[PDB]
């Protein structure tokens, strides 16, 4: 069957974890 | 072997023998068209009806690549080694550059003249240690 | 129908920010770098 | 006069008299024996 | 450097002299003085008359101060040896560049200090892997 | 003058040039698209380079062969002239150094040293072969288009 | 600024200071040519960089050499 | 003056014009050359963006995967891959009118769609994902795997956890690790992947996370693996008339080694990719034991390179550990090169022994990967050049490499930049000569004429594997060679698979093929020339003997001596790049043109067109061109009206970089001295001052625009036309 649409939202909160992630590395690589 | 299976003689080709009887005419003969019907036939061709050439080194084509090949390095290694020969024979006289702007010819054509045994002439320059130069006496740039 | 997919309401917003968000931020920021200046 | 005699054997003039004569050998050659691909 | 004295030469006025920055954060001056009333051109475009005897003219950077002192000796009889470049600060600070010591740069004179003299050749410059990691370059050690 | 000849090239062959029946009626070429189709950039490269360069392309076993021969050959020296436009004499004159030393290793080098041309010539002849590609390809072009309109 | 050097192959001709633009170099007297004396780069503040000094240098490869660096308004040219 | 951009070179801070920038921009991964920059620093910097950037690839995998599990076709497409078009991502832009949304409404899709190209539909039907969960499953593993990266960089950026230098400069357990755990055990585990997953799924038998611990991927279990005897993983391998994904003419078999390509799907067998990746893994694994570490027994690879010397080399390799260890431009340089060898591989082998089932009868996405594969590995060559060029230029040591093979290069470098430009001119002068010939003499309505050399000695080579369509009866295409009655397993499938007259597999070559080979060769050798005579004459010259002292990049010299215009090893390589775009021009038209004709069944058009260059300009050219610029038309608009409108996008980027390439700076900065003076004279405008004195673009700022400009318009617009022109007479 196709995706469900609660899941493409969790998609997001999940992607919220690399942004994160990535904004610490890169204000780490800054210095 | 079977070399070049894919490969038809032009005298057995289906493609060339329909279009050798349609053959243009280069020169101002008429028969020229007959003629390249005539002359290519011998070789080998495709299926679309022209001649290929076949250069890997065998004997059965060596009219097609080898009798050029010798024939070009022949006259090549003439024109080189006049001019080379040329080159050296300024660099004696007044005026090393002027000589190579205004050419004089009764020293370029006496040198040409003397080119159709350039072979021998330059295996004696490698034996005696003219031909080449010495790694040591060349001016190169910093490493 | 644009959005056969799943979270039709999501592509809208997503392509709009997208639109007004980094390069918006990407030429601030060099003319935040800019403004430092220095008068001696 | 050798003035001329100098100049006709320039550079130029006998770069461009080598090319015509070269130009007539094989245009000549190609005349009464062309359409060589290659030696029979 | 303490009066800048000189008349300034008979220009209707151009759009390439100075501008709003070259009046705030700096500008150089010339000063010279003429046998008589002749007509030069302007390093920022034009023909201008030069005032007979001190002359004084404002221009945006150093290098067209030059330019003019490198015309003026070199196309009139009464050659131009005296012409003198300051350049002036926002605080009216002047300060003596053209010529530094009296004497034009290009004859040898008493009293100068070697700056930029190496002792070496270039092919004798040290090699990129000994210094790298350090601010230096094969040419400032 | 490419684009003032492209426009007089489509707009005679669109809204002018034409056949014209005995009773009356005008027909067109490029049946007048040129009010309706050169508005377009992609209108130019189809309807008007596209469209009306087959007869150049084509041209290979007729008496016009010699203007498709014509057209690739300023192709050629356009896309040659770009070696020297894009590039600097600093590169070259330190490839002609291996290739003195390469004389030098046989004894032939020329009494005259080899120099690489000029910044200035180096210029002179990336514009010279642009513009001579450039006007041979639309030369070709223009004259193997016009001589096969009847 | 720009860095400009002197080496001691100089020969001391003023040729690289006949030519240069703004006031740059100088003449300093040394003791290893027969002018006896060697080129001099006290305002380097003053160097655009236009190689007018290297392209005036009669010495086998220059005797004075000009190492681009960080531009300022006055390395830039800048007038305006 | 100095301001804070940039923090990490005062230089290009204290600059007070709108340079400051620029160079800020392009010396922002330049680790070396900032301010106070230590040895340790530079790596753990490297390291941490190594961290960043594994996260970055597997973000950007991880949303190809999201786009095909939410807006894809993926379960209709897996029904009749050989009909339904795959679907990439769906479009969301409110420009649309009526003929575009009326168009793009395509692929079983109900909303206006983009068709997918990149040939990844194939890949995950062919592992085994057969529904949109597992891909999404799999999506949010790499969501999570990134993160995880992302965190051990940032962990890796801390004193505590900060690698020592010596750590970074350990080259012995660096390749024991990478080969028996990152290459060994990464197949090894892949294997097990394929033959787990892939093969039940191509029986109909669905394993997942959910049962895979129960149900054994053959009847018998790892006994057999224990017992001597492994002929029963050969077993009965599924048969010619297997279907995929059902349970039809499918066996027992895991492990085979038949050879030669599925007759329905026209692709590898799964089994045998599994062996290979077993094979292979073993291989890579005892590759892992070489070098010594912590145990005494193993090698050391300064011995092994300082004991290899030669009477003819000096030296030998005698201190070049101790060189490449601390040069990271060599490193980087190697490996670049390696990298882009292998991925011209990936695609030369991809286009003839597909992987993946139903991807060779799909033409467009096919045609798209190799030429992607092609442009990738063309600018990784130009990368091992370049870092090559500032080996010399920052890292070479005279007196660490003295005597050894690489000073001997230097020492001879006038010899090979000679021999190579001696090459180029041989190729060039004969191969254009022979296509002017050809055309001149096609065009005087003589085709009897042409100079058409047979290319012997590569079809040789396609005999001496199982090409008999030649004949030449050598090796594999003679049946009474040796090589024939070694009862090997795969050369059944092999010779079938070669001489079928349908697939890609060692295409039939003809003078075409041979001319336009020679003109590879000559795009080869002049592109490497450039990018050799650029490292080599990167430390100095006769011109410039003091190269070395500038450093890398650097506008020129002057105007004295004759000129010095690109004269740096930066604009040795600015120029390489124009060579390389061309061979890669070169290349993707030859590619391109025998694959249309191979896909019409009309191989005789190219054997017969591709020995002249009007047959390139037209029946490739202008002929394929029909439906690319008619897109858009003023009757209306079709699918291809995106790719009709980024051709055009691609040749005015291609015209833009001319002006930067051609026009230099002088006369811009004169041109901008004159707007700078009209604002600051126009009332209501002087008031708007500037804090960044507004300049010219430099001489190196301009030639990078302008090649970047050129690179953008000759990647799109062959791009747009090879997309286009592919998918209207087979997509
Ligand atoms: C006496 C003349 C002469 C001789 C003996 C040579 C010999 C050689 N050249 Mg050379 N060359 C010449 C003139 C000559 N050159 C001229 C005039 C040019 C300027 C166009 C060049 C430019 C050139 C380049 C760029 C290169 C060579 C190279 C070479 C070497 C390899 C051969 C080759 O490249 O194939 C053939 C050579 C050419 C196609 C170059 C053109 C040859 C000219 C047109 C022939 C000269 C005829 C001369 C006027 C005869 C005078 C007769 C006298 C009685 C008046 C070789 C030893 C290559 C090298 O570096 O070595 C590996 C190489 O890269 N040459
Ligand atoms: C790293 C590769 C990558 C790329 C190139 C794109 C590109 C795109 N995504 Mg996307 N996305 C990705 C990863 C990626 N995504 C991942 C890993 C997720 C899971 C969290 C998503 C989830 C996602 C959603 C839910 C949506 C998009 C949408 C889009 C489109 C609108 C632009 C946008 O705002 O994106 C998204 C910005 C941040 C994810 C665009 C073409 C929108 C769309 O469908 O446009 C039609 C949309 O609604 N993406
Ligand atoms: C540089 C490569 C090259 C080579 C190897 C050849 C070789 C050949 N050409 Mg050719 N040609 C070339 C370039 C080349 N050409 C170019 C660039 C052009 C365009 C100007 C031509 C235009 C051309 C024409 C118009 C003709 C040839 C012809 C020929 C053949 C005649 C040989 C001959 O005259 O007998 C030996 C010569 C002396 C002993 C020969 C096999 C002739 C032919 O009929 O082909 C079979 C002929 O008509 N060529
Ligand atoms: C079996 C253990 C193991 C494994 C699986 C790996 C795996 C990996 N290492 Mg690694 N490494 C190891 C042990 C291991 N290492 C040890 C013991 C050392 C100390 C010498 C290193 C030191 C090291 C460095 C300095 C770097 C890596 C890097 C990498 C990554 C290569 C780049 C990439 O992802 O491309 C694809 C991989 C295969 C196609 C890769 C995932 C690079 C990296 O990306 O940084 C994270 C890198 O810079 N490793
Ligand atoms: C693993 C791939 C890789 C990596 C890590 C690097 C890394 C680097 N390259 Mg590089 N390069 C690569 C591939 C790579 N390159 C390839 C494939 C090419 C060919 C297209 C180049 C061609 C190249 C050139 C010509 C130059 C660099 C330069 C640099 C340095 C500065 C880059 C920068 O910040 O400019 C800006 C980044 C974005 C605008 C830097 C350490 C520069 C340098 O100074 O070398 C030290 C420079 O001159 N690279
Ligand atoms: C169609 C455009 C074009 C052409 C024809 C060439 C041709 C060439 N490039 Mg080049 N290049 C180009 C574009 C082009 N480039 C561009 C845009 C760039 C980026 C700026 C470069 C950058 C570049 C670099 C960096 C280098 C080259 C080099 C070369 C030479 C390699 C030698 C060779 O190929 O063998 C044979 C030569 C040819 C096939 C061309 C000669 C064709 C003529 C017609 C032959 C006949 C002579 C003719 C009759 C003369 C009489 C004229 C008369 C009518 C007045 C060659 C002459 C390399 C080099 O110098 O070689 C050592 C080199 O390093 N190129
Ligand atoms: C390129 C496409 C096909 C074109 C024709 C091939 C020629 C290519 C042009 C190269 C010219 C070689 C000039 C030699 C220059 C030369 O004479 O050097 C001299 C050298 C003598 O070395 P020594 O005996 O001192 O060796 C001691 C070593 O320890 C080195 O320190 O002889 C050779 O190296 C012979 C092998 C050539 C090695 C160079 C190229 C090798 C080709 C690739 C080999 C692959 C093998 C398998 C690896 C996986
Ligand atoms: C077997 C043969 C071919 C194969 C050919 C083989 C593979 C080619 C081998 C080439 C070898 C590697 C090079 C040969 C000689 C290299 C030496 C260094 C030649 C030096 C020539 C110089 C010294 C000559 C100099 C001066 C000579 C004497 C005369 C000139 O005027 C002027 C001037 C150039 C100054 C193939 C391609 C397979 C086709 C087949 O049908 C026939
Ligand atoms: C305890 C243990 C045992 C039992 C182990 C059990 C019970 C399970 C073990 C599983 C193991 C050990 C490894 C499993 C690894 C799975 C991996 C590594 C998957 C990696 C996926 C990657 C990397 C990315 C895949 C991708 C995705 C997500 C896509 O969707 C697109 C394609 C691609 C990008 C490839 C035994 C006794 C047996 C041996 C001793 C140790
Ligand atoms: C600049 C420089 C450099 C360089 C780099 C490079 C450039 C690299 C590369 C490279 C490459 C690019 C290579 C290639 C190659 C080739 C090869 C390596 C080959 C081969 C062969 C073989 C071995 C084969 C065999 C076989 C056959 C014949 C077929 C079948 C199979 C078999 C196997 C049998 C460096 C950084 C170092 C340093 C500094 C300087
Ligand atoms: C290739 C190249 C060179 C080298 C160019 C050279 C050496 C010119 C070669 C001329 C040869 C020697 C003569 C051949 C051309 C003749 C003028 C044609 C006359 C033919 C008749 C005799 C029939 C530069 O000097 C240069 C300078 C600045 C920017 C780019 C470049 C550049 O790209
Ligand atoms: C036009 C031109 C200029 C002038 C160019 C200028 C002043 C640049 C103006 C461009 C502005 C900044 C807009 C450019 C828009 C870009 C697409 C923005 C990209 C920047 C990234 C941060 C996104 C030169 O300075 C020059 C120098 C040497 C050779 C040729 C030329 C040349 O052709
Ligand atoms: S580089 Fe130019 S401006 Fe600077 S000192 Fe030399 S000549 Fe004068
Ligand atoms: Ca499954
Ligand atoms: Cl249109």
């Amino acid at each position: 069957m196709a995706l469900s649409d609660t899941q493409i939202l969790a998609a997001l909160v999940v992607a919220l974890l690399p942004a994160f992630l990535a904004f610490r590395l890169s204000t780490e690589l800054y210095k | 072997a079977d070399d070049f299976a894919n490969l038809t003689p032009c005298s057995e080709n289906p493609a060339y023998l329909a279009k050798s009887k349609n053959f243009l005419n280069t020169t101002n003969d008429p028969n020229s068209g007959k003629i390249r019907a005539e002359r290519y036939a011998s070789a080998l061709c495709g299926p679309e009806g022209y001649p290929h050439l076949i250069v890997d080194g065998r004997f059965t084509h060596a009219g097609d690549f080898l009798i050029p090949s010798i024939l070009f390095l022949y006259i090549a290694g003439w024109i080189g080694w006049v001019g080379r020969s040329y080159l050296i024979e300024i660099r004696e006289s007044k005026n090393p550059e002027m000589q190579e702007v205004v050419i004089n010819v009764p020293l370029a054509i006496k040198k040409m003249l003397g080119g159709f045994l350039w072979p021998l002439a330059a295996v004696g320059e490698y034996t005696s240690g003219k031909l080449v130069m010495k790694d040591s006496e060349i001016p190169t740039s910093p490493r | 129908m644009d959005g056969s997919y799943a979270a039709s309401y999501l592509p809208w917003i997503l392509i709009p920010m997208v639109g007004w968000l980094f390069p918006a931020v990407t030429m601030g920021l060099l003319f935040i770098h800019i403004e430092s200046e220095g008068e001696g | 006069m050798d003035g001329l005699k100098s100049f006709l054997s320039t550079a130029p003039v006998m770069i461009m008299a080598l090319l015509t004569f070269t130009a007539g050998i094989l245009i000549e050659f190609n005349r009464f024996y062309p359409d060589l691909l290659f030696h029979p | 450097m303490t009066e800048l004295s000189g008349q300034p030469p008979k220009f209707g006025g151009s759009t390439g002299g100075l501008l709003s920055k070259a009046n705030r954060e700096e500008k150089y001056a010339i000063t010279w003085t003429s046998a008589s009333e002749q007509v030069f051109e302007m390093p920022t475009g034009g023909a201008a008359i030069m005032n007979e005897g001190e002359n004084l003219l404002y221009l945006a950077r150093k290098e067209q101060c030059l330019a003019l002192g490198t015309q003026l000796r070199t196309k009139f009889k009464p050659k131009i040896q005296d012409y003198k470049i300051y350049r002036v600060y926002p605080s009216g600070e002047v300060q003596y560049l053209h010529p530094a010591d009296g004497v034009f740069p290009e004859k040898v004179n008493e009293g100068r200090e070697a700056q930029g003299t190496k002792t070496r050749r270039i092919g004798q410059n040290p090699e990129p892997v000994t210094i790298k990691f350090s601010g230096k370059a094969p040419y400032e050690v | 003058l490419s684009i003032v000849i492209f426009h007089f090239s489509w707009k005679m062959q669109s809204d002018v040039w034409g056949t014209v029946s005995p009773d009356g009626s005008v027909t067109h070429v490029t049946l007048g698209n040129f009010a309706q189709s050169a508005i377009t950039i992609n209108g130019w490269l189809r309807d008007f380079l596209w469209a009306q360069a087959a007869n150049v392309i084509n041209s290979y076993g007729s008496a016009l062969s010699a203007y498709g021969i014509m057209f690739l050959a300023g192709h050629f020296v356009f896309a040659f002239s770009l070696m020297f436009l894009f590039s600097g004499r600093g590169y070259w004159q330190e490839l002609i150094e291996s290739i003195v030393w390469a004389h030098n290793k046989l004894n032939v080098a020329p009494a005259i040293q080899p120099r690489a041309l000029s910044i200035i010539q180096g210029r002179a002849v990336g514009v010279a072969h642009y513009l001579l590609g450039g006007i041979v390809t639309t030369w070709a072009f223009f004259l193997a288009r016009s001589l096969s309109i009847g | 600024s720009h860095s400009v050097k002197i080496y001691d192959t100089c020969i001391g001709c003023t040729q690289c200071v006949r030519a240069c633009p703004l006031d740059v170099l100088e003449m300093v007297p040394w003791d290893g040519c027969k002018a006896a004396q060697i080129a001099s780069s006290p305002r380097t503040e003053d160097c655009v960089g236009c190689k007018r000094c290297e392209t005036a240098c009669p010495t086998d490869f220059l005797s004075i050499r000009v190492y681009l660096g960080a531009e300022t308004t006055r390395s830039m040219g800048l007038a305006y | 003056m100095a301001t804070k951009f940039p923090k990490f070179s005062q230089d290009l801070a204290q600059d007070p014009t709108t340079r400051r920038i620029w160079y800020g921009i392009a010396t922002a991964h330049d680790f070396e050359t900032h301010d106070g920059m230590t040895e340790e620093n530079l790596y753990q910097k490297i390291f941490a963006s190594h961290f960043g950037h594994i996260a970055i690839i597997f973000l950007w995998t991880s949303g190809t995967l999201f786009h095909v599990a939410w807006q894809g076709n993926f379960e209709q497409w897996i029904k009749d891959p050989l009909n339904i078009r795959p679907i990439a991502h769906a479009i969301w832009d409110p420009h649309f009118g009526e003929g575009a949304v009326n168009a793009f409404t395509q692929a079983g899709a109900s909303n206006p769609v983009n068709i997918a190209y990149s040939g990844v539909y194939h890949w995950f039907y062919t592992i085994g994902m057969t529904t949109n969960q597992e891909l999404y499953s799999g999506a949010v593993f790499l969501l999570v795997l990134a993160s995880l990266f992302l965190f051990a960089g940032w962990l890796h950026l801390q004193p505590k956890f900060r690698p020592s230098l010596a750590w970074f400069k350990n080259a012995e357990s660096r390749l024991n690790h990478h080969l028996a755990g990152l290459f060994g055990v990464s197949s090894l585990a892949w294997a097990g992947h394929l033959v787990h997953v892939a093969i039940p799924e191509a029986r109909g038998q669905h394993v997942g996370w959910d049962n895979f611990l129960s149900t054994p991927p053959h009847p018998a279990g790892l006994m057999p693996f224990f017992t001597g005897n492994w002929g029963v993983y050969a077993a009965d391998p599924d048969t010619a008339g297997h279907i995929f994904g059902t349970s039809e003419g499918a066996g027992t078999a895991i492990l085979t080694f038949l050879g030669g390509f599925h007759p329905q799907t026209e692709s590898l067998w799964l089994t045998d990719i599994a062996h290979h990746h077993l094979a292979i893994a073993v291989i890579f694994i005892i590759a892992g034991h070489m070098y010594r570490t912590n145990w005494g027994i193993g090698h050391s690879i300064k011995e092994i390179l300082n004991a290899h010397k030669g009477p003819l080399t000096g030296a030998g390799h005698t201190n070049l550990y101790d060189t490449i260890n601390n040069s990271l431009h060599f490193q980087l340089g190697l490996a670049l090169a390696s990298l882009g060898v292998i991925t011209s591989l990936v695609a030369q082998h991809m286009y003839s022994l597909p992987s993946y089932a139903f991807i060779a009868q799909d033409h467009t996405t096919q045609a798209a990967l190799y030429t992607h594969h092609q442009y990738i590995a063309g600018f990784l060559m130009v990368g091992a050049f370049a870092h090559g060029a500032i080996f010399f230029v920052r890292d070479y040591d005279p007196v660490a490499n003295k005597d050894n093979v690489l000073a001997r290069m230097l020492e001879h470098k006038e010899a090979l930049i000679s021999h190579l430009s001696w090459v180029s001119l041989f190729l060039g002068f004969h191969t254009l000569g022979l296509y002017v010939h050809n055309d001149v003499v096609v065009a005087f309505g003589t085709p009897e004429k042409q100079i058409l050399i047979e290319p012997v000695f590569a079809q040789w080579i396609q005999a001496t594997s199982g090409k008999a369509l030649y004949g030449f009866d050598v090796l594999l295409s003679n049946p009474d060679s040796i090589a024939s009655t070694t009862g090997a397993a795969w050369l059944p499938g092999w010779l079938d698979a070669i001489n079928s007259g349908t697939n890609s597999l060692f295409l039939t070559i003809g003078p075409g093929d041979f001319l336009v080979h020679h003109a590879i060769a000559l795009g080869l050798h002049t592109t490497a020339l450039i990018l050799i005579k650029g490292a080599l004459d990167a430390r100095g010259s006769k011109l410039m003997p003091d190269k070395k002292d500038f450093g890398y990049s650097f506008p020129c010299d002057g105007p004295g001596r004759g000129g010095t215009c690109d004269i740096s090893a930066w604009d040795a390589f600015y120029l390489a790049m124009f060579w390389m775009l061309n061979t890669l021009g070169w290349l993707t038209f030859y590619w391109h043109w025998k694959h249309l004709g191979v896909w019409s069944g009309n191989v005789a058009q190219f054997n017969e067109n591709s020995t002249y260059l009007m047959g390139w300009f037209r029946d490739y050219l202008w002929a394929n061109s029909a439906q690319l610029i008619n897109g858009y038309n003023p009757y209306g608009v079709n699918n291809l009206s995106v790719w009709a409108w980024m051709f055009l996008f691609g040749h005015l980027v291609w015209a833009t970089g001319f002006m930067f390439l051609i026009s230099w700076r002088g006369y811009w900065q004169e041109l901008i001295e004159t707007i700078v003076w009209a604002h600051e004279r126009t009332p209501l405008a002087n008031l708007v001052r500037w804090k960044d004195k507004p300049v010219a673009l430099s001489i190196v700022q301009a030639r990078l625009v302008g090649l970047a400009h050129f690179t953008v318009g000759y990647v799109l617009t062959y791009a747009a036309f090879l997309i286009a022109s592919t998918a209207g007479k087979f997509g």
